[PDB]
This record gives structure tokens, C-alpha cells and sequence, in this order.
DNA sequence: ATCGGATGTATATATCTGACACGTGCCTGGAGACTAGGGAGTAATCCCCTTGGCGGTTAAAACGCGGGGGACAGCGCGTACGTGCGTTTAAGCGCCAAGGGGATTACTCCCTAGTCTCCAGGCACGTGTCAGATATATACATCCGAT
DNA sequence: TCAGGATGTATATATCTGACACGTGCCTGGAGACTAGGGAGTAATCCCCTTGGCGCTTAAACGCACGTACGCGCTGTCCCCCGCGTTTTAACCGCCAAGGGGATTACTCCCTAGTCTCCAGGCACGTGTCAGATATATACATCCGAT
């Protein structure tokens, strides 16, 4: 009856609606819609999607199971945005 | 009522006068004393010269404490208050046994040390602790203060003992969101109101910038084996605490490692034990010779003075003893081909994932047949364990022993849950779900007079330790455990003080598998135990394979008992992916993506 | 009647101490279930590091902030205040990401 | 003989052996000369300067006396010229520079 | 287990622009990978020129190119003229 | 005679079928070289040079008509107008 | 009186009104306001000047005096806008 | 004995001798290994095929029997992967893809 | 004089797809522009791949890895496919 | 709705000029030793990451409500765009003159790099500390929404 | 408009910690020979670019005038989104267990690259054709706009 899981709401609903609000005012807008919500759930995942891709390849080239910073930074500087910090 | 008499003597009540002790006002006062260490060197050597294995390595190093070795070498009626009865300033009773700890107690303070009590559950240890420093209030003269760190469930009960054996002292327990908190710290904390704090093991991370600014007699600690590790949050801070003393009433140290031990006595009296090295090379795990147990075994003498523990077997006697029944299981199909397909391939920890097919493959996702989905014997079809447990609980039922199964991962009792309601028998689950009144709603249920509770499912490690299931009569460990005392506990949920009648604590086992490797290791770690403290203190025809089970254990003891210290920590860790021959081993594309079509000009 | 603000200015407070600061705004547990369970993307079960992680939300969020700005330009050239997902599109767009 | 630093008769204070290291291990040409080391830890040396510079300002500003990565955002959003050069780069723990659409604002 | 870094060569350079302030270690790293970026900036656009000319040889006319290359307009003009003077010290010393 | 707009959408017709350069060759040539004499002096060009600038300049120049476009019809109308093409330069990463 | 050369026109208005109209119209649009014209000759003006700046710069450290198709090729590489078509 | 070539021997029809001479003097690396030449190879055949073939769709769609640029605009743009992957390229003489925005449209 | 061009292997792949079209000169100059760009991409990559793990040779793992980080999805499947063809034929025979 | 009308749209013809085929030689890729060093494999050490589970604090997040202000439709309306027509004007193409700029093409040497051999002096790493940046509290002064 | 609230904004203070200074080991940057080949200088040779012009064709660009339809402002009217209070729940620490993964630090060795020497075919260059694709008219059909 109950050891089927029913449970675990999307993981991209993880990133709440206050959340995006915040984001929202950092950019600086004042007033929001309500589809907002999810046309940013859908690009944010798009944009994880890609860069995560270039990691990985990275990581399986190098022979190891350990996706390490310094492979996001080489995917996102290949991807086109350089990231200082890290590395 | 009576004993108002011993109260003679005390200063009045008033925080102006606390402040002076309370508050330590030398902001860098701490300091090595060398009048102390030398005293407690002093009184060691006198009890055995074993001690100098420390104190040279340590005068190797800063000789500032090498100068104080040579002071104690050119140099070279503190009666026990033996309490024949129950102390008078105490309004009750204390056992022998109980007098004989208090007696221990007062002769480690009147020696500049300590000692960690670790008596057996049931053995009224907050007793001991609340005479002791009943004794320090009306015979040494000394009101406070003394902090009482604690688990957070037993603060109330903590509370309650001290308010009644002893009402005199005033004492409060630190709670609440941080506003109240504050409150109470700015009204009675510093404003040294009271005699004895009582905090949490969170509390004290959190309320430690105030904590800090209070000279404390003692720290008292409820069950300590929370601070066997030395780089644990909560030892790190509860070492700038400036103190006099400490003490560590726990149950039993030393669960998984020696080391720990170590740390344990490090707590107490940081000025021997200061050396991690000289620990781990003195006795502990070396390669030298026959040692092990001719010189190095015997060399205990190192812990009987500061270390306690009475036997609750003989010093109480009513818990007829136990039964242990483990039963060694063979797999099925489908755990044949499930483990060989771990063997080779979200899956990670392979030694995990290996416990979970000796449980339940249906832990898997996607290993059940279906959808649809039902709950027939199909589901009792494809686990070992369950099969014998389904036969086990069938004669217990019509014995009509109402059992609690300590299962390990609260998955599995989901999967059991089901097995149950499929059976008609009705349950009261508990585990790091279910909130408080879930779980004090589940007990009283579980031990209603009249109660239609045939099975009790729970985690083996949760609960806390108020848990009390005396009622029942069986404990099946669905899973065995990497630290033993863990299961030790579990298991003595039933066998508690006040458990009426002899109860059985059957042990499944997946023959030919991990699971074998990890009943070896902690059956390891159980006889260290007790070499080291607890000297010096289809059907399967259930029947057949109960019998051979028996003679397997009875074989792997045989195995065990002979060995030795140094041996006896080897960790052989034999790797478990090798099982049955193991050799660590774990297109064309024609799609022709696309061709569009209309390429002329036909958009308009 | 209790205190209420107008419509507006409890926004305009929060713009103003949103960028003001420079702490992470999505949560980092949330963040990083997400990004291991997108990571089943061109393999199976890996191991990440927590600099990769904490990298990887670095890089999210000022995309989306950036995202957000180019948005709000939008919604005001319509001569409108609130953003939509037309806006968001037609920035997306024009940036050459669809 | 006595040794005397390459970049000590440069006058510079980045190193200019490493730097030779580098041009000469990264593959970049088969042979490097012996100027372009100078040449490139002279113009490093600059560019951190100037960025060291302003961002020295700016925690003035913020009445703190230590560079944190705010304030070298501050430094290089705020010219229109370490912006153009560091334009694609995201610098971590930065936040943005504060401005609000003047529509937004009240009457 | 040597990892070589800008660190001490960055902190000298502050401690004399303002030889009072400090800077953080989260800094530090930004400006370390700062340099580093800019340095194979300028290095990749030096041997692409090389690569452009027939040329065997990176030497100073390459890398003032590139700088000049890179830079934008108002910075490069003082990028280069430090440049020079400090190669002519270095040979006239 | 014709009804307005019908001559608009038969010129884009006829504009996005073809491919050959729509700026004049000798103004853009000029053009070109007078930008180009403050960099430095007297420089000379070649055609090739000049063709592979007007191309690239057309190409831009395009993209950037296709953007306001866009940027005009998303404010409800269909005229465009500067405002339009300053914010699609302003997103686009250049002003 | 005329010994001067005081007849001149800008070489950006040869940018002619109908050649600004025929590029919006590749780029789709129907109708064109009065002052695209000017923003138009603007936003060129600044695209030319920073290809040429390059392409200049690659011209004078080869030692020429010519700006080859090459060079501006690799400006406009440079810049981010590669073009295929004239070598290279 | 007699000499075969490497592109025969490989099966392809790029060359992978000049494949190997660029790999060796373009400063990629020290040293350069034997299958590198043959996948490159590879790789680049497969991509010219692959945008020859839809490009001589197009021409034969546009009833003509010689690719152009303005063919090799219009495949490129019109094949999605192929357009992401020379997102950036501009074909010169390729014109523009039709396309007028439905609004534009009359009633 | 003497340019090497790629114009008459791109020549006898086009005879091989569609045997009865044709290049004019403009088209197989674009052609010859995108081989080498794509090439110049991919050997880029794999320098720069190479040069972090710390390899000093560049190898067909390496040349596999930079394919299938340029190319989109489907493009980087079979070309992929492709080149391990290819190599297994050469290395067979 | 029909008729007129302007506008692509297929269609046969002549032009030519740009793609494709063919011979040369020369230089580069292939065959064949020889060799050294790069990279694969193995063993020991140590720190991080995994999986499943537990217990606690406490701010954020979810939800409901109410009310107002902003978005979205209609309605004029009065420009500013379009479309069409007539007329200059300039682009484009020819043509003239004389040079320098530049890219091979072929030696010729110098000088300035790489390569090797020590060897000390930079620099990175492992230890203290203490000064700056926190968090706390309080008083203040400073906008905002209802007369 | 003015008095009434809510909200940063300073000021003062106790605390934590992570920059900063200091001492050693070592490894690599510098001194000093030696060498060889890259590049700088010279000097032929041919092709393109420049700066002043001139004459001619012929489409585009420009200017002008109706005159619509559209961009803009007003008004109305919902209704959707913001502000705010109230629960509750999920993040966030802290823990526990074992083992594997990844980095270093040696060692060892084999094989596969680079380096040569020859030597022939593959590819580029210069020629010579011919057919694919224009442009020109021509009849066809096919939206668009006014009665
Ligand atoms: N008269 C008594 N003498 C001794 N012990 C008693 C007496 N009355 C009660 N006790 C027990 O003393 C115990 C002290 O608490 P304990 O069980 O030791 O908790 P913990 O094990 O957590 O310290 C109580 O549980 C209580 O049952
Ligand atoms: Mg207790």
C-alpha cells in the first residue's frame, strides 16, 4: 500500500517562489506576474542542463567519477562566462 | 522536613554575594597550576608507578611541565564519609551499591581528579549525581554553581529528581526560542540565581558566550559517549569552559574503538592524557610479541582508578538474562540475481546496497512485479528474511507473543508495514518521522492493558532511551548493526528494568553475504568490549536451520574467543566484492539525423 | 485601522536591500538537489564536490539576475511595470538564446 | 658571480623567471624572446595595480581598511573600463551595483 | 604538493598603492585568477600573431600588440607605455 | 491606389529572397576609408578588404533591424522607432 | 571667393534613406519612423569604428601599410563575428 | 615495398598526412599521437558531408545543379543542429531566411 | 604560390554524396573556411584538454573528447561513430 | 461578388563565362632503423565524498484575504507615416599617367635563442598571534500614509 | 499640513578568527660556456593601389501632395497582484559507520613518439573546353482594391 513513495515533489519546485522574487528584486523589478514562476524554472533548468553537460564531459575525459570545480569553471569559461573565485 | 540542620552554615541567598564566585573577573586568569598537576601526579604515582609513560614523553616536550616532573621527583585522614545509611540532607533511600558510588564519588573529589560513572541503565546514576553534589552543598560548603548538560529529552527529568530528593536547591533548565532564553539568562543566569544549570547538548553550542563567563565547579555531562570524539562541535566548545573538574556519567564507553576511549579520558584530566601517541603506542595497537595479553592486557591498572561501572546482572536480578537466536539465511532467486547484479553493474556505497538486497529486493525500484501493484505473497516470495520472518511471527502469534521488530532503514518498515496489513495484525510505527505526540500516543497504545498491538515496528536507533516496551516479550533485529552497543540498547528496550518475563531477540542473517562480514566485525568490537571494561569491573524448515544457525554461532564464537588485543584490532576489512570470483571488472548510429523538405520558395 | 503600506513601497524597500547585499538568495540544499538530479544527463551515478556546487549556484544566479534586469528593460519599453513571460521570452530571444 | 633578479633590474615586482617559465611550457611558440617575460609582468603588474587601486577606494568608502570581493565589484562595475575588459566575467560573492528604474519610483 | 600562486607578488603591488589596507583571501583568489586569465588573454593572442607572420619566435612586439589588442583604448595607452619602460630598464641594466 | 501596407509586405518579399548588397558601393567604400583615417594616417585598402567589411556591416546592420522589429511589435505596434533600437542594442550586450 | 573647398557633404548621409529603408525591409518591418535614420548611421558609425581600429592594429605590427582581407578577417574574428567567404 | 597511404588505408578521403603535418606544426602540443590524424579526419569528412548533403537538396529543390552560398545559407539555417553549431558565422552572399512576423500580415 | 586548400577532398565527398551537382568557386571557398575553423576549434580544445591533465600528446581520446564537446547532440553522435570507425579500420588494417 | 488591373510566374532562346578535365614536376608523405623518455601499472598514505538514518532550532514559505491601482478595451483624433509622381544626382563604368607597397625567391651571417652543469637564494609551507570585522544592544533622525 | 508610526542609521561594546609575520628546505632561476639556426638585411620581379582628373548611362534618391490608419491620450472597469497576518515545515547544523575515490610520492619498464635517410606518387598549377545559369520577352494565372 505505502511502500510505493508518493512523495518528492519536483525538484524544480525546490526553488520557491519567494526565491524568484528575491532574484526579481535583485534585478531590480518591482511588480511580477504569475507565470513568472515558471517560465524561470524553465529556463534555469535549461541553463543547468548545459553547463552540467560540459562538466561532465570534462570529468569522464579525465577517467575520474569527481565532477570538480575546476571542471564547472573550464565548462562555464567554455561556455562563455568566465567565472573568478573558485580555481 | 528534618534534615534542615546540615543547612546551617550556608550564606544567606543573594545574588550580589554569588557574583563573586560566579563570575570569574580575571578575563585571562586560567593558568597552568603547578601546585595541581603536582598533586595529581603525586597521588598517581602513589596509586601505580605504571603513569611515568605519560609524564616522560610529556617532559620530552614543553619542559615547563618537565621542571614540575623534577620537583615531584626530588621531593619523594581525608576520610571517606561511607554514608553506613541513606545521607540525612537526601529525603529517601539509597542501596548499597548507590552508597558505595557516592562513597567513590567524594574520594575522587578529595583527590584532585575524576572519574567517569558509567553504571548500568536502571541504576539511578542522576541518584548518585545529585547526592554527590548534595554533598558538596551541605557538608563542603559549596551552594554552586555546576552545569548539568543533558540530552534534551531528560531535562524534565532531570528537573523533577533534583526538585524532589533534594527541594532545597534551586535550580532551572535553560529552553525556549532565544527571546525567553535571553530572558532567562539576563535574570537569573548572570544574575547568579540559582545553584544548578541544567542546559542541552544544543543549548550549550548555542547559549555558550554567557556559559563561558561563569567559573564552573564541575560540568556534569548525562550520557557522555556523545563526546567520544574529540573534534565533535560540542567537545571543541566544551573545552574553553574554565572548570575545577568534571564528570561524565554515562553508560558504556568504548563502543567501536579504543581511541575513543582515550578522547573520553582525555576530557576529564586533559594534563596526563595530553598525548594522543602515547596512548596509541603505550598499549594499544601494536606488533611487538605475546604481549598482547601478557603485560599489555594485564596493564588495566591504568583505568581502575578513575573509572566505574556496576554489573545491573548481579546487583538486581529479575531481568531473567537473555536469548539470542541468530539465524543464519540463505538467498533466494532473486537476490541472486540482484547481488550479482550489484556485482557487477544511482548506485553508490555498493556495501550498502548489498544490505539492502539481503533485506528486501523490493528496496529496488522496479524490482516488484508490476504494475499494477498488490501486496499477495508475492511479496513474502522474494525475500529470504521475510519468508522465516513470516513463519517466526506465525508461531509466535498463535504462542501469542506480541513482538517489536527493530528494523534499520524505515523504508524496510515501510515494506513491513505492508507484509503486516496484508497479514490482518495491526502495528504502532515510530521513527525519525513521527513528532512527539505521535510517538508518546504510539507507546501508550503499544502499552495499554488491553492492547490489540501484535507487532511494533521502530528504527533501532531512535527513541532516545525513555522508550520503555517492557510489555513485550520479543526483539527480531531485522538487521545487525555496525556498533554493537547500538543493537545492545535496541535489544535492552525489552529487557529494561521491570520486564517481567525471560524474552527472545532473534538476530536474521544472510548466509554467504555481508552480512556475515558485519555480524563478524561487531562480534569484533563486542569482545573488545568486554576483554578490555566488562572483566576489570520455499520454507526453510525453521526448525533445521535454527539448529544450524545455533552451531554456526556457536562455531564463530569458538573462533573469536582466543584472540588477542593487538589481533583482536586487526580490521582484516576483507573486501566483500569478491564473492564467489571477482576480478573488480564492474552503437552504429544509421539514425541520419534529419532531411528537411521544401526548401524552395513556397513560405509566401 | 493598523498601519499599511501603499502598493509599491515594501517593493521598493526590498529592491533596495537586495542589491544592496551579496549572500546566495536560493537555498543551497534545494540548489543541489537539483543540480545531482539533473547530473543523470550524460551519466550515471556520480560524485560531486561541494566547490563544484557552490560554483555552480554562483554562475546560476547571476545569469538569472542578469536575466531579470534585460526583463524589467522590457516591461518598462512596453510602458507597463509588471514583467512577464512574454518579457522574458523576448529578452531570452534577443540575447540569442532561442 | 653574484645573482641579481631579472626583475629586480627590470624594477618590476612580479616575478619574470616564472613568467619566462610560463611562455616557454604553455606551448605558445616555439622560442621565446628574451623582453617579452619583461614586457608582460610590467603590464600585469599595471593592470593589478590599478584594479588594487580602486578597489582600495572603494573599502575606503565602505569605512572598511580590507579588499573583499564586493568591493572589487564596486571597483570594476563602476569605471567603464575594467567593465568593458572584465565584461563577460562573474566575480564570485559580487552582488550587483544598486540602481532602480526611475519609473518605478513614487510620484 | 608546491602550487605555484600570484599571492605574495599581488600583496607586494597593494602594499604600495595603499600601504595600509589589507586584503581578504577570498580576494586574494579572485585576483590571483584575475592575473592568470589575463595573462593567457594576452599570451594566446601573442601566438596567434606569431602564428599569423610566419614567425618561430614570441618576443616583446608580440606582446605589445596583443596588449594593445586587448585593452581597451585609454587603459592600454598606460599598459604600454609601462610596458616599454620597463623592458628599456631591463636592457639598459 | 494601392491600400497601405501592400507595397511594405511585397518589398520585404522581394528583399528576403534576394542576396546582394543593399548599401551603395562607392558611399560605404568612402565612408570606410574617412573612419578609417584617424587611427592612423595615409593606410590603403584592398577590394577584397572593402567587400568583406560591407558584408559584415550589412549582416549586422540586419540582425539589428530583425531585433527592433521584434522589440516594436512586443510594445503593441508595428512602426519602429529609436527607442526600439536602443533597447535591442542595450540587451544585446552593447550600449 | 570659391578658392576654398567649401562644398563638401558628410561621407555618414551617404548612407542614403532608401538604402536604411532596404535593409529594414530584409529585416522584416513594415513601417520606419523619421529618426531610425539617424540612430541607424550611429549604431553603423560605432560598428565600423571599432572593426577598423582592429583591423589597423593587426595592419601595422605586420610592418605594412596595406589592411589586407586577412587582417580584417581576423578583427572581425576577433570581435566575435567570424565571416566565411574571404580566405581564411 | 610499395607505399599506401594512410587515407586509404584508413578508408577515408581527407587527408590525414596533412592532418598530421598541421597537428605537429600549430603548437597544440609536444607531441602528437597516430590515431589523432585519423579521427580528425574522420570527423571533418563527416561534417562536410553532412552540409554538402543538404545543401544540394536545397539547390535541386531551387531547380539548379550548383550549390552557392546562398544554398549553403539556407541548409544551414534551416538544419537546427547545424545552425546552433555556426551560430555565429555569417556566409557571405547568403542573404536571409524568409520569414515575416504574422501580425505584419493584413486582415 | 603553393596553398594547400582542401577544395579536392571536399570535391570528391561532394561526388560522393550527390553525384551529379557542383561547388561554385564562392561556396568552396565558405567550404574551405568552415573546414578549417572547425578544425582550428577542435585542435584548440584539445590542446587546452591536453594541457590540463598535465599530457604532453595529443591523442585520439583526447581529439574524441573536444568532438563531443563542439558538436550539438546528434552532430557530436555521429561523428563520434565516425571516427571510431575509422580509426578501428586503420589500426586493423 | 465582379471586374479591372497590376504583378509575379512558368517558358523558350541566345550568351558566356565559370566549373571541370588533363598533363608536370616537385615536394611532401611513406618506409625503415634507432633511440630515449613519456605514460601505464603498482604499492603506500591521507582526506573528501557517499548512503542511509537520527535529533533540533527557527526563519522562510505557504495560504488566505482585502482592496486598490494598473492592465486592457473602446473612442476620438489629428498627425505622420505611406504611396505615387516628376526630376535631378550620383553610382558605376570605361580611361589616363606615374610611382611605390608587397609577396616570393635566393643567399649570407650574425646573434640570440636553446641546451647543459652547478648552486645558492627565492619562495612555499607550517607555526603562532592580534587587529578587524563582526554581531549585539540603544538613541535618533528620517520618509510615509492619513487630516 | 501636521502629528503618529515604522525603518534604516548611526554609536558603543564584547568576541572570533584569518591576515600577517616568522623560520626552514628545496628546487629553480641565474651564471657561465657552446652551438646552431631563425630572422634580419639585400636585391630582383611582377601586380595592385594611389591621386588627380575626364566622358556617359541610367536607375535611385529627393521633394511634394493627398489622405488614411495608426500612435496617443482619456475614460472606464474589472481583476489581479501586493501587503499583511498566521501556521508549519524544510533548511541547516550536528552526528554516525564503513569504504571507495583521487591526490601524492616514488619506482620500473616498455613501447611509441621523434629524428634521420631515401624515395617515389599526390597534389598544386597552368592550360583548355562546354554547359548552367542568366537576362529578355511572352502569355498565364493570380491577389488586391473600388463599385
Ligand atoms: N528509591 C530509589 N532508589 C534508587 N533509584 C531510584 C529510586 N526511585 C527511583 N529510582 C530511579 O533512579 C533513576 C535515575 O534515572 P535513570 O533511570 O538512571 O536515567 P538515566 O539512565 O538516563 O540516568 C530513575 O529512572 C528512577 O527509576
Ligand atoms: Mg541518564
Amino acid at each position: 500500500a505505502k511502500r510505493h513513495r508518493k512523495v518528492l515533489r519536483d525538484n524544480i519546485q525546490g526553488i520557491t517562489k519567494p526565491a524568484i522574487r528575491r532574484l526579481a528584486r535583485r534585478g531590480g523589478v518591482k511588480r511580477i506576474s504569475g507565470l513568472i514562476y515558471e517560465e524561470t524554472r524553465g529556463v534555469l533548468k535549461v541553463f543547468l542542463e548545459n553547463v552540467i553537460r560540459d562538466a561532465v564531459t570534462y570529468t569522464e575525459h579525465a577517467k575520474r567519477k569527481t565532477v570538480t570545480a575546476m571542471d564547472v569553471v573550464y565548462a562555464l569559461k567554455r561556455q562563455g562566462r568566465t567565472l573568478y573565485g573558485f580555481g | 522536613e528534618n534534615l534542615k540542620p546540615f543547612q546551617v552554615g550556608l550564606p544567606p541567598h543573594d545574588p550580589e554575594s554569588n557574583k563573586k564566585r560566579y563570575l570569574l573577573k580575571d578575563a585571562n586568569g586560567k593558568k597552568f597550576d603547578l601546585e595541581g598537576t603536582t598533586k595529581r601526579f603525586e597521588h598517581l604515582l602513589s596509586l601505580s608507578g605504571l603513569f611515568k609513560h605519560f609524564i616522560e614523553s610529556k617532559a620530552a616536550k614543553d619542559p615547563k611541565f618537565r621542571q614540575v616532573l623534577d620537583v615531584l621527583e626530588e621531593n619523594k585522614e581525608s576520610i571517606e564519609f561511607q554514608f553506613r545509611e541513606s545521607p540525612a540532607y537526601v529525603n529517601g533511600q539509597l542501596r548499597p551499591y548507590q552508597i558505595q558510588g557516592v562513597n567513590w564519588l567524594v574520594s575522587l573529589h578529595k583527590n584532585k581528579i575524576a572519574g567517569i560513572l558509567a553504571d548500568e541503565m536502571g541504576l539511578g546514576k542522576t541518584l548518585q549525581t545529585i547526592s554527590f553534589l548534595g554533598y558538596l552543598r551541605y557538608i563542603e560548603k559549596i551552594p554552586g554553581p555546576f552545569l548539568v548538560i543533558a540530552p534534551k529529552s531528560t531535562l524534565n527529568n532531570w528537573l523533577r529528581e533534583i526538585n524532589r530528593w533534594t527541594p532545597d536547591v534551586n535550580a532551572f533548565i535553560l529552553q525556549g526560542d532565544k527571546e525567553e532564553r535571553a530572558e532567562l539568562i539576563q535574570k537569573k543566569l548572570l544574575g547568579c540565581d540559582f545553584d544548578v544549570v541544567i542546559a542541552s547538548y544544543e543549548i550549550i553550542i548555542r547559549e555558550k558566550s554567557p556559559l563561558k563567563k561563569i567559573n564552573w565547579e564541575y560540568i556534569i555531562i548525562d550520557e557522555a559517549h556523545r563526546i567520544k570524539n574529540e573534534e565533535s562541535m560540542l567537545s571543541q566548545v566544551l573545552r574553553e569552559f574554565t572548570s575545577r573538574n568534571r564528570l561524565l556519567i554515562t553508560g558504556t564507553p568504548l563502543q567501536n574503538n579504543l581511541h575513543e576511549l582515550w578522547a573520553l579520558l582525555n576530557f576529564l584530566l586533559p594534563d596526563i592524557f595530553s598525548d594522543a601517541q602515547d596512548f596509541d603506542d603505550w598499549f594499544s595497537s601494536e606488533s611487538t610479541e605475546e604481549d598482547q595479553d601478557k603485560i599489555v592486557k594485564q596493564l588495566h591498572t591504568v583505568l581502575q582508578p578513575f573509572l566505574l561501572r556496576r554489573i545491573k546482572s548481579d546487583v538486581e536480578t529479575s531481568l531473567l538474562p537473555k536469548k539470542e537466536l541468530n539465524l543464519y539465511v540463505g538467498m533466494s532467486s532473486m537476490q541472486k540475481k540482484w547481488y550479482k547484479k550489484i556485482l557487477e553493474k544511482r548506485l553508490l556505497n555498493i556495501m550498502m546496497q548489498l544490505r539492502k538486497c539481503c533485506n528486501h529486493p523490493y528496496l529496488f525500484d522496479g524490482a516488484e512485479p508490476g504494475p499494477p501493484y498488490t501486496t499477495d505473497e508475492h511479496l513474502v516470495y522474494n525475500a529470504a528474511k521475510l519468508q522465516v520472518l513470516d513463519k517466526l511471527l506465525k508461531k509466535l502469534k498463535e504462542e501469542g507473543s506480541r513482538v517489536l521488530i527493530f528494523s534499520q532503514m524505515s523504508r524496510l518498515l515501510d515494506i513491513l508495514e505492508d507484509y503486516c496489513y496484508f497479514r490482518n495484525y495491526e502495528y504502532c510505527r515510530i521513527d525519525g518521522s513521527t513528532a512527539h505526540e505521535d510517538r508518546i500516543q504510539a507507546i501508550d497504545d503499544y502499552n495499554a492493558p488491553d492492547s490489540k498491538k501484535f507487532v511494533f515496528l521502530l528504527t533501532t536507533r531512535a527513541g532516545g532511551l525513555g522508550i520503555n516496551l517492557t510489555s513485550a516479550d520479543v526483539v527480531v533485529l531485522y538487521d545487525s548493526d555496525w556498533n554493537p552497543q547500538a543493537d545492545l540498547q535496541a535489544m535492552d528496550r525489552a529487557h529494561r528494568i521491570g520486564q517481567k518475563k525471560q524474552v527472545k531477540v532473534f538476530r536474521l542473517v544472510t548466509d554467504n553475504s555481508v552480512e556475515e562480514k558485519i555480524l563478524e566485525r561487531a562480534t569484533q568490537k563486542l569482545r573488545l568490549d568486554q576483554l578490555v571494561i566488562q572483566q576489570n569491573r520455499d520454507d526453510i524448515d525453521l526448525d533445521e536451520l535454527l539448529l544450524k544457525s545455533e552451531n554456526k554461532t556457536k562455531s564463530l564464537n569458538a573462533k573469536y574467543e582466543t584472540l588477542g588485543l593487538d589481533d583482536l584490532q586487526k580490521f582484516n576489512q576483507d573486501s566483500a566484492y569478491e564473492w564467489n570470483g571477482q576480478d573488480f571488472k564492474k552503437l552504429l548510429n544509421p539514425t541520419k539525423r534529419e532531411r528537411k523538405e521544401n526548401y524552395s520558395i513556397d513560405n509566401y | 485601522k493598523p498601519h499599511r503600506y501603499r502598493p509599491g513601497t515594501v517593493a521598493l524597500r526590498e529592491i533596495r536591500r537586495y542589491q544592496k547585499s551579496t549572500e546566495l538568495l536560493i537555498r543551497k540544499l534545494p540548489f543541489q538537489r537539483l543540480v545531482r538530479e539533473i547530473a543523470q544527463d550524460f551519466k550515471t551515478d556520480l560524485r560531486f564536490q561541494s566547490s563544484a556546487v557552490m560554483a555552480l549556484q554562483e554562475a546560476s544566479e547571476a545569469y538569472l539576475v542578469a536575466l531579470f534586469e534585460d526583463t524589467n528593460l522590457c516591461a518598462i519599453h512596453a510602458k507597463r511595470v509588471t514583467i512577464m513571460p512574454k518579457d522574458i521570452q523576448l529578452a531570452r530571444r534577443i540575447r540569442g538564446e532561442r | 658571480a653574484k645573482a641579481k633578479t631579472r626583475s629586480s633590474r627590470a624594477g618590476l615586482q612580479f616575478p619574470v623567471g616564472r613568467v619566462h617559465r610560463l611562455l616557454r611550457k604553455g606551448n605558445y611558440a616555439e622560442r621565446v624572446g628574451a623582453g617579452a617575460p619583461v614586457y608582460l609582468a610590467a603590464v600585469l603588474e599595471y593592470l593589478t595595480a590599478e584594479i588594487l587601486e580602486l578597489a582600495g577606494n572603494a573599502a575606503r568608502d565602505n569605512k572598511k581598511t580590507r579588499i573583499i570581493p564586493r568591493h572589487l565589484q564596486l571597483a570594476v562595475r563602476n569605471d567603464e573600463e575594467l567593465n568593458k575588459l572584465l565584461g563577460r566575467v562573474t566575480i564570485a560573492q559580487g552582488g550587483v551595483l544598486p540602481n532602480i528604474q526611475s519609473v518605478l519610483l513614487p510620484k | 604538493t608546491r602550487k605555484e600562486s600570484y599571492a605574495i607578488y599581488v600583496y607586494k603591488v597593494l602594499k604600495q598603492v595603499h600601504p595600509d589596507t589589507g586584503i581578504s583571501s577570498k580576494a586574494m583568489s579572485i585576483m590571483n585568477s584575475f592575473v592568470n586569465d589575463v595573462f593567457e588573454r594576452i599570451a594566446g593572442e601573442a601566438s596567434r600573431l606569431a602564428h599569423y607572420n610566419k614567425r618561430s619566435t614570441i618576443t616583446s612586439r608580440e606582446i605589445q600588440t596583443a596588449v594593445r589588442l586587448l585593452l581597451p583604448g585609454e587603459l592600454a595607452k598606460h599598459a604600454v607605455s609601462e610596458g616599454t619602460k620597463a623592458v628599456t630598464k631591463y636592457t639598459s641594466a
